[PDB]
């Protein structure tokens, strides 16, 4: 289908959501990082460090700037490649949750064959997979493909695509 | 398929040997995955990595 690089607005969302251990819809864009953390500067500084690692540069006041205004500030200098933080988080998701034999490349294959999603939109589905991390490792291959299906539908809903 | 199983039986070529062995290795894998999941639970992601 049409290949799109992941938007900074989705990457930023997923990184915050995963760090706070909350769903993407539970995190509203309107609110600032400092509001969301809830007076815990440690977690604030952990998010800032992860965004600084991922996007390279940060704005001057990232604490008081709302998430939609950070996502727009990053998009000006954001390419579309995942980076050093997203890549490591996905590797830790896949290793820790997929059954012994299922690697990242098998997920990328399954998304290219079953759904036909190219590498740019695979990266997006994998980020939606990260945001809704399951509790315990998926026992079999069939419920692991059923999870990747549920994340493709979620990715397609949020971005606005038909599968 | 009935002529193939007759030719297998003659040649003494067990067709299912490969699938039998695969199911033993897949039960070994599922035993080691249970041992690693237990250590990752009693120590935690941060410690084991
Ligand atoms: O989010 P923040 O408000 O910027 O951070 C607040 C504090 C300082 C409370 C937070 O980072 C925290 O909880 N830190 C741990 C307490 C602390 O500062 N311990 C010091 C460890 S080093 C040390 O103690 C050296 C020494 C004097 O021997």
């Amino acid at each position: 289908i049409a290949d799109e690089p992941v938007k900074a607005s989705l990457l930023l969302h997923v990184l915050v959501a995963h760090k706070l251990k909350k769903s993407l819809d539970s995190i509203p864009m309107s609110k600032t990082i400092k509001d969301l953390v809830g007076g815990k500067s440690t977690v604030q500084n952990e998010i800032l460090g992860d965004l600084g690692k991922e996007f390279g540069t940060t704005p001057e006041k990232p604490e008081e700037t709302p998430l939609e205004e950070l996502a727009e500030t990053f998009q000006d200098t954001f390419s579309g490649a995942l980076g050093k933080q997203s890549s490591s988080l996905l590797s830790r998701l896949i290793s820790s949750k997929m059954p012994g034999g299922f690697t990242i490349t098998v997920a990328r294959k399954y998304l290219q064959t079953r759904w036909g999603l190219p590498s740019g939109r695979q990266d997006g589905v994998l980020l939606v997979a990260l945001s809704n991390e399951p509790a315990a490792r998926l026992g079999s291959e069939a419920d692991a493909k059923a999870f990747l299906d549920s994340m493709a539908q979620k990715y397609a809903s949020i971005v606005g695509v038909d599968l | 398929r009935q002529q193939l199983q007759v030719l297998a039986r003659y040649l003494k070529m067990d067709l299912d040997n490969g699938e039998r062995k695969f199911l033993k290795e897949k039960d070994t894998v599922a035993e080691l995955q249970a041992q690693l999941d237990y250590l990752n639970a009693e120590l935690g992601e941060f410690f084991v990595n």
